[PDB]
């Protein structure tokens, strides 16, 4: 198993600023050159919607969010941050499975 | 082939050897197979080498590229097809004819080490063994286990079996 | 009547042939085959990356 | 030559035998040629089976196609030109380096078909006969007829005329 | 190599022979020397030289690149020409590097053959008036004077002029 952990658990952002939330895998994810960490969005009572894949390139997705990192830690950074972006945000490895998410981040 | 050797004057090889491509013994303590391991690595070694030069040699070999072409360019489509095949026929040639020839060399190539294994002993026995003329030495004297031992190492001391050799052989 | 030493070559239960300018289906000890020939029969991901129209 | 046979320890062919390649005597009931089937054929088929593998080996050729262009078109056209004689180019190469490189090994072949054949009787005959040096066996002993074509097929019974042969160098 | 001779039985190459390729090492009471067989040396260089002109000769008629520009809209004709320039470019830098590799290997050889040769020329003119000592070098069974020397080394021994006083020196032996 690739334990995922993500950090901080919850996070509150200012308006207009810039959300910055990590992940961290206890092995890489990170072979053929790319990485294989994806980021979801689960805009509260809802079911998650796909932003990120390959950790870097966007699904329809603003630009506002920013895929980015290598290897055994990644960061989704949000910015700059809007109203319609209250949600909790998962980060999932395909690299090996069993497929694991993330804890999430909530975002306030 | 082209030594001699294999097939050749030496009819046969030994399901026997197992140990290696070549090798050699018969004496009062007991006889046996055993592999010449100086001949042996050399051979694996430029046999190795040969199969990587070979596969290192092709990669800069041509690479097909999918082209697309309308009812209007049928004159570059088919220049484009020519030259495709053009070059995968030549590159087909090469791999070919490569195997073929290094094939060929490789056979004649275990050929020579045969005979020179061969050629090692008999440089070293000179007149204290008898040539029986089928990749066998009859000697001329008491050939132990550690003096079997010196003619697979070359470190046969020839002067030291000189008298008693020289003695057998002037009796017959 | 007398102690002797044989030079000689390996051989073995093989049935793989090989190919040459003089001559074809040459059985050998030992051969590598170069060449692939088999594929799965179908259109798949590269590296963890298609666009299937 | 590369085996030190044709052109070299053996000085000379000879007009006489005409029924082969390779071959052989003179003895009391008299003396004449003789043709080595058996080495003779291996050759034939050897050289027979590599012609026929370079004309194989060039029938994916390739083969320029008439094409035309305007003059709004010479880019392209200079561009066909250039595929055309490059094909042409590297396939008169092949063909003429193929013709080249087999050509000297198929000399070498045949000197080395002509050592071994040499080496075939050596072996046979041993000390019942005296090395020349010029591809020629004296006999320690009687050989007729019979005798010599047991050298030409394989067949000689060195034990047979050891004794008369030990006999005949000792009293030299 | 494949012949079995330079760094085979013959283990080692002479830094004294300085005038030739391949050659002879003699002593006698007269005195010891090096000295090159001029006829087996030029063959070889003949053969060398033939070769390397050969090789430079079958090259004359090689691909050459030439510059061509095309627009914006002719991507497919430019890349289809670059494909070609690269296409011959490897084509014949595998020619020239094969080629090479392949005549090393046998001009190696070709040396080795060479030498081989020599060492038989000696041994079949000298027969049983010499025991080979299977290290290149062959010890006479008579008295071999300088002009004796240079006989085996221009390959005009007489064999039986010395016969009689080999033959009686080997069964002493
Ligand atoms: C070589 O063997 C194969 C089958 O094992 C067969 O296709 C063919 O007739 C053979 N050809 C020759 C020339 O031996």
């Amino acid at each position: 198993d690739i334990v995922l952990t993500q950090s901080p658990g919850s996070l509150t952002v200012s308006l207009g600023q810039r959300a910055t939330i990590s992940c961290r895998a206890s092995e890489s994810v990170d072979n053929f050159g790319k990485s294989f960490m994806h980021w979801y969005q689960q805009k509260p009572g809802q079911s998650p919607k796909l932003l990120i894949y390959r950790a870097s390139n966007r699904e329809g997705i603003p630009a506002r969010f920013n895929g980015s990192g290598s290897g055994t830690d990644f960061a989704l950074t949000i910015n700059p941050v809007e109203a319609d972006d209250v949600a909790t945000y998962f980060c999932q490895q395909s690299n090996e499975d069993p497929r694991t998410f993330g804890g999430g981040t909530k975002l306030e | 082939g082209l030594f001699g050797a294999i097939a050749g004057f030496i009819e046969g090889g030994w399901q026997g050897m197992v140990d290696g491509w070549y090798g050699y013994h018969s004496n009062e303590q007991g006889s046996g197979y055993a592999a010449d391991k100086e001949s042996t690595q050399k051979a694996i070694d430029g046999v190795t080498n040969k199969v990587n030069s070979i596969i290192d040699k092709m990669n800069t070999q041509f690479e097909a590229v999918g082209r697309e072409f309308n009812n209007l360019e049928r004159r570059i489509e088919n220049l484009n097809k020519q030259m495709e095949d053009g070059f995968l026929d030549v590159w087909t040639y090469n791999a070919e004819l490569l195997v073929l020839m290094e094939n060929e060399r490789t056979l004649d190539f275990h050929d020579s080490n045969v005979k020179n294994l061969y050629d090692k002993v008999r440089l070293q026995l000179r007149d204290n063994a008898k040539e029986l003329g089928n990749g066998c030495f009859e000697f001329y004297h008491k050939c132990d286990n550690e003096c079997m031992e010196s003619v697979k190492n070359g470190t046969y001391d020839y002067p030291q079996y000189s008298e008693e050799a020289r003695l057998n052989r002037e009796e017959i | 009547p007398g102690d002797q030493i044989c030079i000689g070559y390996h051989a073995n239960n093989s049935t793989e042939q090989v190919d040459t300018i003089m001559e074809k289906n040459v059985t050998v000890t030992h051969a590598q085959d170069i060449l692939e020939k088999t594929h799965n029969g179908k259109l798949c991901d590269l590296n963890g990356v298609p666009l299937i129209l």
